């Protein structure tokens, strides 16, 4: 049924967890994306209901010596605090790594998004780090922002789906351009990028995926997997678009229930001199859900070099892994040892911390330290931020034959054309 | 085999006002025939200084839970395995005793403990859900103890429901110390732990005894029997 592979050849190793914010009252519910990292310069950004948080990458990741509980909790970290009139639902990075976007919900005045300059972070003659511009949705409830996705490969342009169904695409330069948008009866529910940046695909409530131009000009329809009955109808929940003819994509009960639980489908197209059918294949529930009271929410990445996908869920305390075959075509999940594995902890009130964000950095240089005698090159880190306001960083150590180090070095950011408010 | 001991056992009762210690010989435990018969077999005459006063409370009536910490070869391992099989029903073909262990190694080494003194229950059969065990999703497991390391097992029990953990009656954890310190451990039984029934006997067993040890053991073992032995 769904293929599985006893994989000794990677392993999750944990850094110690960190703490970022305090606890919460409640367990946060809503779709939510609140972990960027900037590759190019080596900055972690995190975002909650109490703030905006910068920190160097270097200082939040911190390996266990022998003799340390490997289970303790660090309580702070040097960053920079960017206080917040509101709570914030989405944080992102654009290609360049120069401009954060942070969606916010007001209960007063609804949606908003800001976006900085990064430079400003870095700007010591700025004691407050405003945003430069401003996108206010006019919508209130509806103006969530529910998934927001920079262009890969074009620096000023971003894509914004929002709750009603909603989406626009933006061009933010010295200010903020709407290019194109759609309106709310087109459904979307998930967008994301093709990989050299050239089209938009969208997820959609009626569980088709639609190609488009970034003029939302539309050019292709995968329609909704065959498997699925009318009388259990889906909706696109998340898409990651990894090669022309490939993709993953999420299904989701059409109504919203939370009880039911997703499937991840990987999905391969045929081409224009091809009349195949679509060819899917549902992986089910990769992340293991334990909790049903969280929107759900895939964080899918792609990692082109290992030829696999990192995945995560807001209902799972579980990272979990396809990859690619030597075949180099079909997907297989990838079955770990107990104590190489990536998951997040229970909180000291005995519950179950969750994903609100997940990152990987490539410009970690330290060397993992196996034994006393024994050392590793450094490897990327993947990190989660979690409901409990724990940053939880796992090496990815990837001992596969024939896999080239990721790691790249890491720059100076220059305040020169940083943009004013 | 028995590691030397001059020391004295400490013990905080769960119970203050119930003071029921100490057994000097196996014959006392009214064990099943075939359980004192699997002790003889071993070679066993005495309970060993941890057991004198570790036995009567796993096998109080009824069972009570326990934490104890006692050095190696003080007899932890013989004492646990004596728990789960004076509780375990071998006409009933499913999982009753869990047992956790913190490697592969000692998850099979435990095991032949088991194997041994069990010789004489009929149809005794383990599972051992350890890296690299074969079975399909779909499956169930009818072996009436299982042994393991703790992802895995927490797998086993939800995930691939290959065990109904709400029918477990003791749970084991063998050096929660090495546990603790192994990535994931600690909250891959602290999860397999919150889905076992109330009425579960829990037992925790280490060498050491620090502070994140203790308090992981608290989370644990709900009402414990506290025995420590000190070192020597």
């Amino acid at each position: 049924m769904i293929p599985e592979r006893e994989m000794k050849d990677f392993q999750f190793r944990a850094l110690k967890k960190v703490r970022i914010f305090d606890s919460p009252e409640e367990l946060p519910k809503e779709r939510s994306s609140l972990l960027a990292v900037s590759n190019k310069y080596g900055l972690v950004f995190a975002g909650g209901a109490s703030g905006l948080q910068i920190f160097p990458t270097k200082n939040l990741l911190i390996q266990n010596k022998p003799g340390d509980d490997p289970n303790k909790i660090v309580d702070k970290v040097q960053g920079l605090l960017v206080p917040m009139k509101f709570p914030i639902h989405h944080l992102a990075l654009s290609c360049d790594n120069l401009t954060l976007s942070a969606c916010m919900m007001s209960s007063e005045y609804g949606s908003i998004i800001a976006f900085f300059d990064v430079r400003t972070f870095s700007n010591e003659a700025k004691q407050q780090k405003r945003p430069f511009a401003y996108h206010k949705l006019l919508k209130d409830a509806g103006g969530m922002v529910i998934d927001m996705k920079w262009n890969p490969t074009v620096p000023s342009m971003v894509a914004v789906c929002l709750a009603d169904g909603s989406i626009a695409v933006l061009q933010v330069t010295e200010t903020v351009k709407v290019c194109a948008t759609l309106p709310s009866t087109v459904a979307v529910t998930s967008v994301c990028w093709s990989p050299k940046g050239k089209q938009l695909a969208v997820g959609k409530q009626n569980g088709t995926v639609v190609q488009y131009l970034p003029t939302l000009q539309e050019k292709k329809v995968i329609p909704c997997p065959p498997f699925y009955e009318s009388d259990h109808p889906v909706r696109v929940l998340d898409v990651l678009w990894i090669g022309t003819y490939v993709f993953a994509i999420v299904y989701a009960a059409a109504d919203g229930t939370l009880e039911t639980s997703p499937d991840v489908v990987m999905a391969l197209l045929p081409k224009k001199e091809e009349k195949h059918p679509e060819i899917f294949v549902n992986f089910m529930e990769p992340c293991y859900g334990s909790c049903t009271e969280r929107q759900h929410h895939y964080y899918l990445s792609y990692i082109e070099e290992w030829d696999l996908v990192l995945a995560a869920s807001a209902a799972s305390t579980e990272v979990s892994i396809l990859a690619r075959q030597s075949d180099q075509i079909n997907w297989e999940s990838w079955l770990l040892e107990d104590s190489s594995r990536a998951e997040l902890p229970v909180t000291d009130k005995s519950d179950d911390s969750l994903p609100m964000g997940v990152v990987v950095d490539y410009t970690n240089q330290v060397e993992i330290t196996i034994s006393d005698e024994k050392t590793l090159p450094p490897a990327p880190v993947l990190m989660l931020l979690s409901t409990d306001g724990v940053l939880c960083p796992f090496y990815m150590i990837n001992q596969n034959p024939g896999v080239k180090s990721l790691i790249k070095t890491p720059e100076r950011l220059s305040l020169e054309g940083e943009r004013q408010p | 085999n028995l590691v030397d001991n001059t020391n004295q056992v400490e013990v905080l009762q769960r119970d203050p006002n119930s003071p029921l210690y100490s057994v000097k010989s196996f014959e006392e435990l009214r064990l099943k025939p075939q359980l004192l018969q699997g002790v003889y077999a071993m070679g066993f005459n005495r309970p060993s200084k941890i057991q004198e006063n570790a036995l009567p409370l796993m096998l109080a009536e009824p069972p009570q839970n326990l934490i104890a910490q006692s050095q190696s070869g003080t007899g932890k391992t013989a004492a646990f395995v004596l728990a789960m099989l004076s509780q375990v029903e071998p006409a009933n073909k499913y999982p009753q005793c869990l047992c956790l262990s913190p490697t592969y190694e000692l998850a099979l080494q435990t095991g032949k403990v088991i194997e041994q003194m069990g010789k004489f229950y009929p149809e005794l059969k383990l599972a051992y859900a350890v890296r690299g065990n074969k079975l399909e999703r779909g499956q169930k497991i009818s072996e009436q103890i299982v042994i393991g390391t703790p992802g895995t097992v927490l797998d086993w029990c939800s995930k691939l429901k290959f065990i109904d953990p709400k029918k477990i009656k003791v749970f084991v954890l063998d050096e929660a110390d090495v546990m603790i310190a192994t990535q994931g451990h600690q909250d891959q039984s602290i999860r397999i732990q919150r889905m076992l029934p109330r009425n579960c006997q829990m037992l925790l067993f280490s060498a050491t005894f620090e502070d994140s040890v203790w308090k992981f053991a608290q989370k644990v073992v709900p009402d414990p029997n506290v025995i420590k032995l000190k070192r020597e």
